[PDB]
């Protein structure tokens, strides 16, 4: 009963992220922030 | 048994297109009964759930405001689709529902042939896709108008089916009607002129087989595109007629309905030429050219814009049909005039058989195997007989037309109508001495009858058998064969088979060029193993060979620079429990490469389980 | 069919691979709140009982009309997999 | 008003230039959207009169099917153009119109060469008649009416000069004609008729001209049931 | 062996009464022999039919005998066949067994006879399961009928020499699913045994002796015989078949009247005038239409249901017990515990519903009353109960409720309680309360209606008369039949029915034409012919002659080659009708239909909808209680089964979610469908 | 006036009674006839109003399947019978009138039986209700409204009394259409339309009546092209 191996259960794709360049801006800014004093 | 699940009696929806299916809005609503529920609190029709659900618990009670909920629900949502047995991946498709009174599933007449159902009492069942995720593939790799090519041909599947063709074959055939006197317009000035007022007598037709033009071009010439139909509307020319035109830059000597069949095409994708260079407006359309047409659009134009052309030969197709008015009458059957010759020469020559063996010269069984072989000549001489009857004298035959365009008839059923179905078996196999000299357009005796009635059994007892042997072959290719899955980066282990474009013995020994067939199915849509450079065009390695590359090698051997094909394959890939991009090919329900993750080991074992169920079945071994 | 499905294949390396695109860029529209767009003035989704699709009908629907536009990025790994669902909380509201 | 009669078909327009225009026109009844439709689409190709060139006469020429020396075109293929050319009277008074045009020489011979007269114009200027090379030498006279639908050239067989040629009339300033009648859904009851016929037209009239021309023939035949008898 | 009635309409409960079976004791024939026995042995003869066994794996084994078959002595079906002496053929008759008749050289019945004379020198016969060409003075012995060949539900079709036997059969099969129409018909063309099935099944009511009617009630026929004797004949007013058909005997007979022994006093439930009636003969045109009839759809014209044509009347048997349980008895009360005298109106008799009340699906149709939870009460009830209303019947609705899918109006009610009569109430069982409802059933766009021949197939689409094609005098047809479907199969005699049919329908006359023997293609066109003068004549003394339309499509016609070129219409005309087509104009564009179309009167009956039918449709429902799966019953409808193959198809797409869901959500995931639900909710 | 104008259709008649109606008109220019004559017959038999029994209420009868003493025929059946009675009234103010009938004993009863309202007429008296034998006794009240169209009982469901049963709905007066286009020939020209149009009516309203009610539907709906947009 577990997800099927072949299609959209795919280890070449069962993780892909998606992003908006708006959210990508905001990532970045989080690594700007580590740096410290 | 699935929670969000339903089943009703299937019908025809005409207007529907692929991308949709009639659901009966009183089914839709169990159905979706949670996403209505509180679709109906984000609206003033109910304050909560529990309330939302006593609001419906009764018939009389629902306001229209519900349906008006519901019909919001389900903006762009599908639901998938079954039939009673699912065969191949096919067998289930998702479709956006479009809400309907009664009870009734309106289906798109496109799929019926997918899903093997007809409208005689077919019910199909219908499933809900729940997750955001289940819904995304539904919608985007299940969804019935994306996969238009099946899996075991790169052949459509979106054929225009019986009464489309039948529709547009009819629109776009030419007629041809009394030879008397002289055919030769090409030469005489004479000619153009006696022709032509012997025409407006009653001596020559507006279509005689006169080489270059018979009087009905002579008469009627068309400058644009549209005076040419303009002149049908008020009519002049009827569709099926031979008239002259103009087109972009050539007179052509086409139909009108050929010429308006171009422009069905020439709107369906709004390049135009493009329609054109992928049309064939020198025949009738049957379910071949027409079957054609959509594999070329698939390739050339683009997947969705093919969609439309679907959609668009099935309208015209249908209302082109209806006014055709091809109806079926008992003397639309024609028995040949032949018949009784043929009948009464073979009669005789039963005769002598019977003189032959009166005396002592043919052993009880020469006699026997004789006599069929005389019946199994004569049966198959009434049948081209008959065609030859309708190919000279009735192109438009009704009965005729149906099977030469790809719509509906078999060459084997028509004999049995206008000429004659002649021999049955016994019951054990040995065929019957006597024939059944009757056809079905007269009386089938009570006795040729009963003759022919013995296979008839067998046939259905046959059938009866496949329903379930259909089965008992997947099953197994099913068990082997499930673990194989697309998943990879091109397997680099190079051992490649040849294909075999030469077959060593038809006679004993001659070499030929394979059937354009088996050969496609050989080489379409396989990778290059290695490079082959033949009559001009230098195929590279790994390439991928379209339908039109296939046609190319063949196009070679005939003219003799290639015998064998280097091309990866299945049979010789190196990934353990899978099988590789490069190694499978192309044909995903999509034409282009295959897609990493598909289920090709169903794919395969379903696409060969299927057929199965009309190969004979007397013993296994 | 739907809007240039043909477009949006090609955008990927893998069929499979734009299902799981859209589907998990659906889920995201839903819900950290509808408005997580990037298409929305002048020419967007829309449904006719009124001109509303304009708040939340097809969730994908939207999802696929803006892949098929060049603002969106989908990568095998393209954001570190617990600090995406952080800003995102962060800067998109409707809760 | 505000229940029957303001529910109540809301005719809208799109037209762009004077060739194409969409009419809608929704709700309307049951099977109605096809009972008007098909009329207004029949009055449309045959009643808008029009306007289309009946006869030709080149002055060497005698039968249609000859070709005039230094004229790349032949016979048939310039009585072909013409059908394609498009003009236009202002008044009854021009029932027949006899244009004519003479071109010598290395010149294109266009629509707008002919001899201009008081009440007619050409709508169709740029139009193609021919090329003439050298010593080309082609003098005409072609015929041009009012008439309704489509009227072969052998039914009428028109005689302005004994050696001239009749043309088939495409008598209309209309190209196509085009209706689709579609559901559409207004709150209680389902079954509904949308009526929307698309217009094609050469520019002479425009669509919703022709469509307002069409619907008062109409009108104008359904008070011929007046006077019983 | 022993079955329910097959009443759906008698001719189905004669046939089911009448069919031979394989399997049974077991000790003659199981499961695993086959395809020997299921064959047509050629010994079948008038003692089997070759049709009538059923589709489907149990094909063969179970089939209804034969016309003329009788089981003699014992059980050895003895099909007749005439004796002829020499040249000489007699009308006597020999019901020989299977064996005997290999012996003898035996002639078929379609030889040209002159009484007693054979009249060809070479003419057929066949020794034994062999076809031989014998000799006049060979010929020992002549099949009787054509008839005696196959079963009586076969006989009922027209030309059956013109269609295959293989769609011969669903012909057959599709009578026995004939639904009685209020409006029974006879066909516009009858083989001949129509009269004889309603007599030897026992449809109609026959007068005994010669005499006088008294009274003609709608419920009673009491004749006056000459014998000085008058008997009361009660009519089965509204019955319930078996399988929820209307049995009701119509009186045709007037008040006074000398009636003929052995006449038609009422009609059966599907016979119009003592002869058998299903379905309606209706004017049909033979031509395509948009997709409305495609693979097999049939488009209906409205007109059809303006007048009450196919209409069927059904009544379901809703049935409630009041039980005994350890926790208190189940009381039947007009008492519906939580909410609304709304709902109890119509639940007018405390308990039971009032008669002749319209019930819709969720209206209770009878009211019951027991107890709340197995052995104790409840904390959390506790506690509501207090609230607002601590005095309250703690006792649970379990109400007879109307079913999904729909009731009509109540007719007749049934309560058996305490005292009992002389009935057997089961153990436990306080009482039972049957409420028998009807309700109409006017044909629609899920119905499914096929002829004679097999033509099956469903209505897609009810036209307005308004567009439908029409004929030239503004009568239009009522079903519109894709041509598609006939070339495949293989039954002209469908197509040769309309023809007949046309000729009926202006010269206002019914036929019969027998199974082999029959009406003739020159016979019809003949009356095609006269049919011509009722249809044209009158349009010519009606004061108009033709069309520019029936001018038109004469043009195509003469092009096509249906008329002889160079005949004036009027002629032309009568040769295109004579074919059997007409011209029909469009009726959405009045324009005609380029090409002569045939028309004419066919049969077609309206099929049985089953319970399956009754499209089902669940949400969430009950589960198992050993397997977790989806199981419905009584109202929730029950999950549809995800088969292997099912599978599959997902596992060949993409569809991972959509699969794991049909396995885990959907079906089997206990906490699954749970937070599944309230999440969607 | 003289020429074209004078040259106008002939609109002629021919009615009998009130249900058949025929009508005659030419000439008429190129294939006109049937440009009128079919939308016409669309309107005639979807477009107009009639009459048509609405309810019943058998006094002793509850359901409809239900059978009365002493009558031969059975409740589904007269409510069958019913449906073709074919009624009249004279003015808007008639908008559901309940007409009433009584007999008891041996007699027949035809819809002549029926006890006269004012300003409502019966067309339909010989038409046959039932046959009553002994103690035989039937009293009943059915309905009668103005409508178009069909309405299925059980879109309607009337409520007059309680144990009353509601009827289908035939509402079109019309019965059957039917139009022929015959050549005419008018001096000069042959080709010319000749359209005649036969009309069939239940006796509610007549031939002539529903034909105007029709070409102003039309006329009404060839306005509703007026406000662009
Ligand atoms: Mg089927
Ligand atoms: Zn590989």
């Amino acid at each position: 009963g577990r997800l099927i191996p072949a299609g959209t259960g795919s280890d070449f794709v069962r993780f892909t992220q998606v992003v908006d360049q708006k959210t990508l801006k905001a990532i970045e800014e989080a690594r700007k922030e580590a740096v410290e004093a | 048994r699935v929670d969000y699940s339903g089943r009703s009696v299937i019908v025809v929806g005409p207007q529907l297109k692929l991308h949709q299916c009639g659901l009966p809005k009183r089914m839709a609503l169990e159905l979706f009964k949670p996403f209505l529920l509180k679709k109906m609190e984000e609206k003033g029709i109910a304050p909560n759930v529990k309330a939302a659900r006593r609001m419906l618990e009764r018939q009389r009670d629902i306001k229209d405001e519900v349906w008006d909920a519901l019909e919001e629900v389900i903006h762009g949502k599908v639901v998938l689709l079954n039939r009673a047995p699912t065969l191949h991946r096919l067998g289930i498709q998702a479709f956006q529902p479009v809400l309907v009174e009664g009870q009734s599933i309106q289906l798109h007449p496109l799929v019926c042939e997918a899903f093997n159902a007809d409208f005689d009492g077919d019910q199909m069942a219908v499933h809900v896709p729940l997750s955001s995720f289940a819904q995304a593939e539904a919608r985007i790799q299940m969804l019935s108008a994306h996969n238009l090519l099946s899996p075991a041909s790169g052949e459509p599947l979106a054929k225009p089916s019986r009464d489309i063709i039948l529709g547009l074959y009819y629109i776009t055939q030419v007629r041809k009607e009394k030879k008397g006197a002289g055919l030769e317009f090409a030469t005489p000035e004479e000619a153009l002129a006696a022709h032509e007022r012997g025409e407006v007598a009653l001596n020559a037709p507006i279509k005689v087989a006169g080489r270059e033009t018979s009087v009905g071009r002579l008469k009627y010439v068309f400058a644009n595109p549209d005076e040419a139909l303009l002149a049908v509307a008020h009519g002049i020319v009827d569709l099926q007629d031979v008239v002259t035109v103009r087109y972009m830059g050539k007179r052509l000597e086409t139909s009108p309905g050929r010429i308006l069949f171009a422009r069905i095409v020439a709107e369906a994708v709004e390049d135009e030429k493009v329609a054109w260079e992928l049309i064939q407006l020198d025949v009738p359309q049957e379910k071949n050219s027409l079957k054609d047409l959509v594999y070329q659009a698939f390739l050339r134009l683009g997947m969705e814009k093919t969609a439309r052309l679907l959609d668009a030969l099935k309208y015209y197709g249908f209302t082109f049909s209806t006014t055709s008015g091809i109806t079926i009458g008992i003397d639309d059957a024609v028995i040949p005039e032949e018949k009784k010759q043929y009948l009464e020469e073979a009669d005789r020559k039963l005769l002598q058989i019977e003189q032959a063996y009166e005396m002592g010269f043919l052993t009880d069984r020469e006699r026997y195997d004789q006599i069929l072989q005389l019946w199994t000549e004569t049966t198959e001489k009434v049948t081209q007989a008959v065609f030859k009857n309708f190919e000279e004298n009735y192109p438009f035959n009704p009965l005729y037309v149906m099977a030469q365009s790809g719509a509906r008839g078999n060459p084997q059923q028509i004999r049995q109508l206008c000429g004659l179905r002649g021999l049955m078996q016994k019951p054990s196999g040995e065929t019957f001495e006597v024939p059944v000299r009757s056809s079905f357009r007269e009386g089938l005796t009570v006795l040729e009858y009963f003759i022919s009635s013995h296979g008839a059994r067998k046939g259905g007892a046959d059938t009866a058998l496949r329903t379930a042997d259909s089965g008992y072959l997947t099953r197994k290719l099913v068990d082997v064969t499930h673990e194989i899955v697309v998943r990879e980066a091109d397997c680099g282990t190079t051992n490649y088979i040849s294909v075999p474009l030469f077959q060593p013995d038809e006679v004993t020994r001659s070499l030929r060029l394979r059937k354009r067939a088996d050969i496609e199915a050989g080489l379409y849509g396989r990778v290059l193993a290695r490079e082959v450079e033949v009559l001009g065009v230098r195929l590279e390695e790994g390439r991928y060979l379209s339908m039109d590359d296939v046609h190319l090698l063949i196009k070679a051997a005939e003219a003799g620079e290639i015998q064998e094909v280097p091309v990866r394959s299945p049979l010789t890939c190196q990934t353990r429990y899978g099988v590789c991009q490069k190694c499978y090919g192309y044909d995903l329900s999509m034409a282009r490469p295959v897609s990493i993750g598909e289920a090709v080991g169903i794919v395969a074992a379903q696409s060969i389980g299927e057929p199965g169920t009309q190969l004979t079945m007397r013993t296994f071994h | 069919a739907e809007p240039g499905i043909d477009k949006l294949f090609g955008m990927v390396d893998s069929k499979y691979r734009l299902t799981v695109v859209v589907a998990k860029r659906a889920q995201q529209l839903l819900r950290h709140g509808f408005k997580n767009t990037v298409l929305e003035p002048e020419e967007r989704p829309k449904m006719q009982t009124l001109e509303g699709l304009f708040d939340d009908p097809n969730a994908e629907t939207w999802a696929m009309k803006e892949l098929l536009t060049g603002r969106l990025v989908f990568g095998e790994n393209l954001v570190p997999e617990d600090r995406l669902q952080k800003e995102m909380e962060r800067i998109y509201p409707g809760e | 008003m505000l229940d029957s009669k303001l529910k109540a078909p809301v005719f809208t327009v799109r037209t762009q230039g004077r060739e194409y225009g969409e009419f809608v026109l929704e709700p309307l009844e049951r099977g109605f959207g096809v009972t008007l439709g098909n009329p207004l689409r029949r009055i449309l190709l045959s009643s808008i009169p029009g306007t289309a060139v009946t006869s030709v006469y080149i002055e060497d020429v005698l039968h249609e099917f000859s070709t005039i020396p230094g004229v790349k075109e032949d016979v048939v293929e310039i009585i072909l153009n013409l059908k394609e050319l498009v003009v236009r009277f202002l008044n009854p008074s021009l029932q027949t119109v006899t244009l004519l045009l003479k071109a010598e020489g290395p010149k294109e011979v266009k629509a707008r060469d002919f001899l201009p007269v008081a009440d007619v114009e050409i709508m169709n200027p740029d139009l193609h008649i021919a090329t003439l090379e050298e010593g080309g030498r082609l003098n005409m006279e072609v015929r041009v009416d009012r008439g309704v639908g489509y009227v072969p050239a052998e039914k009428h067989g028109i005689k302005d000069r004994i050696n001239a040629i009749p043309v088939d009339a495409v008598f209309s300033p209309v190209r196509r004609v085009a209706f689709q009648v579609e559901d559409t859904r207004l709150g209680q009851r389902t079954d509904l008729d949308k009526l929307t016929l698309r217009i094609w037209t050469d520019g002479s009239v425009t669509p919703l001209e022709a469509l307002n021309q069409a619907v008062e023939i109409l009108r104008e035949h359904l008070t011929y049931f007046s006077n019983p008898q | 062996l022993s079955q329910f009635k097959d009443e759906t309409n008698p001719l189905s409960s004669l046939r089911h009464k009448r069919r031979i079976s394989a399997l049974g004791p077991g000790g003659l024939t199981r499961e695993r022999a086959g395809f020997d026995v299921r064959d047509v042995h050629r010994t079948h003869y008038g003692r089997i039919c070759p049709v009538e066994t059923p589709e489907g794996a149990n094909i063969g084994l179970i089939t209804s005998l034969a016309a003329y078959a009788r089981v003699d002595e014992l059980g050895f079906i003895r099909t007749p066949y005439r004796r002829v002496v020499g040249g000489v053929v007699t009308d006597e008759v020999v019901y020989m067994t299977a064996t005997e008749e290999d012996r003898y050289t035996i002639a078929q019945a379609n030889t040209p006879l002159e009484g007693n004379r054979i009249a060809a020198e070479r003419v057929v016969a066949r020794r034994k399961g062999e076809p031989v060409i014998v000799s006049p003075e060979e010929v020992e012995f002549m099949d009787v009928s054509p008839k005696q060949v196959f079963s009586v539900n076969t006989n009922l079709i027209p030309f059956l020499e013109h269609d295959d036997a293989n769609r011969a059969l669903m012909g057959s099969n599709m009578q026995t699913q004939a639904v009685p129409l209020i409006r029974a018909q006879a066909p516009v063309v009858m083989t001949g045994l129509e009269e004889r099935v309603v007599r030897d099944s026992l449809a109609a009511l026959y007068a005994e002796e010669d005499g006088e009617v008294a009274k003609v009630d709608g419920n009673r026929i009491v004749v006056r015989y000459e014998d000085g004797r008058l008997v009361e004949y009660p009519l089965r007013r509204f019955y319930r078949s078996n399988q929820g058909t209307a049995l009701d005997q119509r009186p045709r007979v007037v008040v006074g009247q000398r009636v003929r022994k052995g006449d038609l006093l009422a009609d059966g439930p599907a016979s119009e005038n003592g002869f058998l009636a299903l379905g309606q003969n209706v004017l049909v045109a033979i031509m395509p239409f948009d997709g409305y009839n495609f693979e097999d759809a049939i488009v209906i014209s409205e007109e059809l249901l303006k007048r009450d044509f196919y209409t069927s009347i059904h009544i379901e048997r809703y049935e409630i017990e009041a039980r005994d349980t350890k926790l208190g008895p189940e009381r039947i009360t007009r008492d519906i515990p939580h909410l609304s005298e709304a709902a109890l109106r119509d639940l007018d008799e405390e308990g039971v519903v009032r008669i002749g009340a319209e019930v819709k699906p969720g209206d209770i149709l009878v009211g019951r009353t027991s107890f709340k939870g197995e052995s104790e009460p409840t904390p959390e009830e506790r506690l509501l109960r207090s609230i607002f209303g601590e005095k309250a019947r703690d006792v649970k609705d379990t109400s007879l409720r109307v079913p999904p899918g729909e009731g009509g109006i109540v007719v007749r009610t049934v309560r058996l309680r305490r005292g009992d009569p002389g009935v057997e109430l089961k153990p436990g069982v306080r009482e039972v309360v049957r409420v028998y409802v009807a309700q109409k059933r006017k044909l629609q766009v899920g119905d499914k209606l096929a002829n004679r021949h097999g033509n099956k197939g469903v209505v897609a689409k009810i036209l307005p008369v308004e567009d439908m094609p029409h004929l030239p005098d503004g009568t239009p047809v009522d079903v519109i039949l894709n041509p598609l479907g006939v070339p495949s199969r293989m039954n002209l005699g469908q197509i040769l029915e309309t023809h007949l049919g046309l000729a009926g329908y202006f010269l206002g006359q019914r036929y019969i034409s027998p199974i082999f023997d029959g009406a003739k293609e020159p016979e019809i066109k003949e009356l095609l012919a006269q049919a011509f003068e009722v249809y044209f004549g009158k349009r010519k003394g009606e004061g108009f002659g033709v069309d520019k339309r029936e001018v038109e499509v004469l043009r195509r016609a003469e092009k096509l080659g249906l008329v002889t070129p160079g005949k004036t219409p009027e002629e032309q005309l009568k040769e295109l009708f004579l074919q059997g087509k007409v011209v029909l104009y469009d009726g959405r564009t009045g324009e005609p239909i380029e090409g002569p179309i045939v028309v004419g009167q066919m049969f077609i009956m309206k099929l049985y909808h089953m319970v399956e039918d009754k499209m089902h449709a669940r949400s969430t429902g009950p589960y198992s209680l050993i397997t977790q799966q989806p199981l419905g019953g009584k109202a929730q409808f029950g999950g549809q089964r995800f088969g292997e193959m099912e599978v599959w198809a997902l596992e060949a797409y993409g569809a991972a979610h959509t699969l794991q869901e049909m396995l885990t959500l959907k079906s089997d995931d206990i906490e699954g469908r749970n937070a599944a639900y309230e999440a969607i909710i």
